[PDB]
């Protein structure tokens, strides 16, 4: 049935993920970068008894793994449009909707697996070094944050790829959206006579506060942020279904 | 799956103008037209890719649709078997080893089914595209130039295999392609596209009255030959000044020459003038380009 | 440009087997073969992309070569007019305004000569690439399937334009392509390639066209009828697979039908039609499949 | 003639560079990064009288502009191999040799253009700030260093792109080759008892010392290093001419 068709699609994209050399090249680069950063940041800037504080490693590993998982998501969601085999899938309404449900299940699964990768790498780092481990509830909430971040950005870039049907532009917009806002914000926000007001209102635009709290080593949320984020993800899902069922190639 | 009074427009340019189609007792249909007239648009409308049809299309949900839209769509960095398994699991009901093995064996892809598609040739990709499309186990197959990179002998081989599968599994094909000499070898009917509409529709088994066969005979035998032809089939034009008699188009000349050779009669000459797809297409379409 | 005793091999696999070639009193020459037989390799052999042939390939330095190989070759990001100007500088002698205007006007690319290549279709981009080839003002012009996905009208007008340029400039063209009926439309002489050699060489100069009669019959009787007609009516060329036997021009079939009746063998199908390259092609290349 | 065909090809390659918007986007991004880095580097950790020393900005601009110019060179060089139009330019022998000479001439002209851009940006930096201006001889010899760097690396990457005729490998290999040595030396060279010996001997391997020296803010060359670098460039050019005239495509 349709349920087997969707689950079969999620299993097969993840299978295609697991059978590439870049997935392990990416794991080796992230592990090497995080280990050098953690050693430089804690084992020599004050010469302790080799104690390491895990907030910096948490933030750096989370940041690097998010920008790598994000690029993995843009490539996975833009593969079919790049080769144009997406034309073979957009045939009937039932397949077009099962396609949207299946991509959502695939995004959920990629986010969960990358969160597990974060968990294993950080656990190994904690095992090697010396200190006090972090609680599991932080990691579960962190898992939820990975899910929210990846779902929002993957659906936004999916809408963009539907409008353009070009793959280089999406890759540029993905890099642009992740790295421009943290880069532009310190050099311009402190300047105006409206900066404090815009900064508080910056906590409601989903792109802005998700990327701002992306480089933080702990996240905290209000009720309004949770409702706005969930409503935005749901609206993007509904909008994606309507546009995929109303667009013509 | 029928289309009745279908019109599709892009801004102010009219691509399709009140077209009807129905698969009535026919298995292979051919679609012939020029470049950019909206052939890919009509196939996409018949397929399901385009959504704003502005008419009514009746398709049963249990029926699967397989298609090829002109260039092959495959996974370039991955192998052919990966593509075959994925589109069988994703588009079709499932995967069966015997059925897939028969498909692989009939097409002839045993040496290179495990090679990368990036290393394939154009004809190899075209055959892989037809096979991946067929993996859906469709009830209607829609191919856009399936033979756009292969040799004529290859064309005969692919179409003969396609016809064989038409017989091994009750399946109906809609084909849009150029090279009408290749379409006419195995096809049941053809539809002609001009000015955004299908101007003429020809069913080849029944034929048309414009197709002609001209037989010339001796003066002493002229009366007797005219008597026999008047007895047996319909006579349209007879020309005593010319000495030429016009009969209906016949694919096999065997029985006619058997009857005349058994009655000791040898015509001086025979040839045929026919309204084939080259003649009708060129007469209709020479009107707007030259 | 002439080739003498060319033998190119890839390891154990042999592609060319002691071939010779020369444009001898012919203006348009066609190269015909199957898929993956070494057609793209031969195009590379003649044009010059491969150096390790252990022989002598004779071309003069003052004559330029503009070419078309399998995929169209263009700068997809930039424009068509940019491609034309750039390849006019890199490959030709300079910029000629009247000559360039004539090339665009003859091909018909002016409405869309300033639009990006990514908005083009396949036949138009291939045609523009052909125009880029004529931009070089070559003495030898080689094309690899110029009419793959283009309609019949488009193929006839582009070839007709090519002939008008074959008279405007003293140029000699070789076209390796399928659609042998398009080849008989515009070609003066054809060569057939099998196992790295040119097996047959048909030359056509006048519009006599060597009309022929086709007789089809089963193998156990085909030997005796073939033998009998060789002792009686003088034979020019023979086609075994398609059954083509070429006696001189005969207006009346009475003596043929009488002799074939007294032979007790009978044809399934008999017709007279202008000869083509398709019968010869099938005779040469049915040897590998069966 | 052949002279006009080579010079016209270099001229048209430059024209192709000057029309794309990515060139002026790269200049905008690089100028913004160099100005922020310069301000961070001199106007904040000490609190001077807004005096800026230019050796650090020199080094930073050198590294950023060289890696950007290298990417611009790899993209322009492999453009034809990516689109496959290179098979149209390999018709005769005289054409194949004029092609290789023209590519080298394009490299020298591109190097001159990047040296001029680096000079103007540093001048604008000097105009904005206050301090002690540098000397012309440093920039002229710097131009020589740009020339040497770009010719050597362009010929090496040229040999690889002729051998493989694949572009994604060239980009990844070029990025890896430029960025691996500063990254790899601290984590491995300080370990051996053969480290000092290998480090002095790294002064004769062209990849190692040229890549090491991009970051340094002043270049110093011995006679042996200058001869071996020029000889390596000449050997690659000779090898390229021979292989392009003996390789079968």
């Amino acid at each position: 049935r349709g349920s087997h068709r969707i689950l079969n699609l999620v299993k097969y994209d993840l299978y295609s993920i697991f059978k590439s050399p870049l997935t392990y090249l990416a794991i080796l680069v992230v592990s090497s970068l995080i280990a050098t950063q953690s050693i430089l940041m804690a084992n020599s800037m004050d010469n302790p008894k080799h104690i390491i504080v895990y907030g910096s490693v948490f933030a750096a590993a989370k940041w690097l793994l998010l920008i790598i998982g994000l690029m993995f998501v843009v490539k996975t969601i833009t593969r079919d449009f790049s080769q144009g085999t997406i034309q073979l899938y957009m045939s009937k309404v039932k397949t077009r909707v099962g396609y949207i449900i299946s991509k959502t299940i695939s995004i959920i699964l990629i986010s969960i697996l990358f969160a597990l990768i974060h968990y294993v790498i950080l656990i190994v780092v904690q095992a090697s070094s010396n200190g006090k481990n972090l609680a599991f509830s932080k990691y579960v909430d962190n898992l939820w944050f990975f899910l929210i971040f990846l779902l929002f950005f993957g659906l936004f870039l999916f809408l963009i790829t539907l409008a353009s049907q070009k793959t280089a532009m999406i890759f540029s917009l993905g890099v642009f959206l992740v790295l421009i806002v943290p880069f532009i914000k310190p050099f311009i926000t402190f300047i105006p006579r409206y900066g404090e007001k815009v900064l508080d209102a910056f906590d409601y635009i989903p792109f802005a506060y998700l990327t701002d709290k992306m480089i933080s080593s702990n996240f905290d949320f209000s009720n309004w942020q949770w409702v706005i984020s969930l409503g935005s993800i749901v609206i993007f899902f509904i909008l994606n279904i309507l546009y995929v069922a109303k667009k013509d190639i | 799956m029928k289309l009745e009074h279908i019109t599709k427009k892009y801004g102010s340019n009219v691509v399709l103008n009140d077209i009807d189609f129905d698969f009535g007792d026919s298995r292979i249909v051919g679609l012939i037209g020029k470049n950019g007239v909206g052939k890919t648009t009509v196939m996409k409308v018949m397929n399901g890719n385009i959504i704003k049809f502005d008419g009514k299309v009746d398709i049963d949900n249990a029926d699967n649709i397989g298609f090829l839209i002109e260039h092959p769509k495959l996974y370039d960095n991955k192998s052919g078997l990966y593509n075959l398994k994925l589109f069988a699991q994703v588009l079709g009901k499932g995967f069966d080893k015997a059925y897939t093995d028969k498909i692989i064996d009939a097409f002839g892809m045993r040496p290179y089914i495990k090679k990368k598609v990036k290393k394939y040739s154009m004809g190899m990709k075209q055959k892989l595209a037809i096979a991946v499309s067929l993996m859906n186990k469709p009830k209607f197959l829609i191919l856009d130039e399936p033979t756009n990179g292969m040799d004529p002998d290859g064309s005969i081989d692919v179409l003969t295999t396609i016809k064989s599968l038409v017989n091994e599994l009750d399946m109906r094909i809609l084909i849009s392609s150029h090279k009408l000499e290749d379409i006419e070898l195995i096809c049941d009917r053809a539809v002609f596209l001009r000015d955004g509409h299908f101007v003429q529709d020809v069913n080849m088994e029944e034929g048309v009255a414009s197709d002609t066969t001209i037989v010339t005979v001796d003066h002493k035998d002229f009366d007797r030959t005219e008597k026999y032809l008047a007895e047996h089939f319909q006579l349209q034009n007879v020309d005593k000044a010319d000495g030429h008699l016009m009969i209906n188009a016949q694919k096999n000349y065997q029985v006619i020459l058997k009857a005349l050779s058994e009655l000791d009669i040898y015509p001086k000459y025979i040839e045929t003038r026919k309204s084939s797809l080259r003649d009708t297409y060129f007469n209709i379409n020479q009107r707007g380009d030259k």
